[PDB]
């Protein structure tokens, strides 16, 4: 269950990376990426 | 491509999919945080959950926002393409 939560967080980060690919593909928008990052990082942090 | 409306809408579709994917992941994580099938509150803390709920909601809004903007851009490119051909009747 602490295992489920780590697995989910791993999956969340794959999704985050998937999103970055699309953003790049959709070429001062480096802030979108940074803010996006922050929020995922917050989620990732709290779940380790 | 920021010139190709059919492509922007497609891109919008993708971000919509991303938004759905995050909402479903947030909902699974909620459940896991709560941690239920007697299990008392040894599970995930009240303040961390709030941070998470907020981070998830931000991500979903941003994703919705990119979708909306692409859709509006397409609409805008068509309206102007159409207005252009008219002026040249």
């Amino acid at each position: 269950h602490g295992a489920m939560i780590r697995a989910q967080a791993g999956l969340l980060e794959a999704e985050h990376q998937a999103i970055v690919r699309d953003v790049l593909a959709a070429g001062a928008c480096q802030e979108f990426i940074t803010q996006l990052g922050r929020n995922f990082q917050v989620i990732y942090e709290q779940a380790n | 491509f920021m010139t190709d409306p059919h492509a922007m809408r497609d891109m919008a579709g993708r971000f919509e999919v991303h938004a759905q994917t995050v909402e479903d992941e947030a909902r699974r994580m909620w459940a896991s945080a709560q941690n239920i099938s007697s299990g008392m509150a040894e599970a995930t803390s009240l303040d961390t959950m709030a941070q998470m709920n907020q981070a998830f909601r931000n991500i979903v809004n941003m994703l919705h926002g990119v979708r909306d903007g692409l859709v509006r851009d397409a609409n805008n490119y068509e309206q102007q393409e159409q207005a252009s051909q008219q002026i040249l009747s």
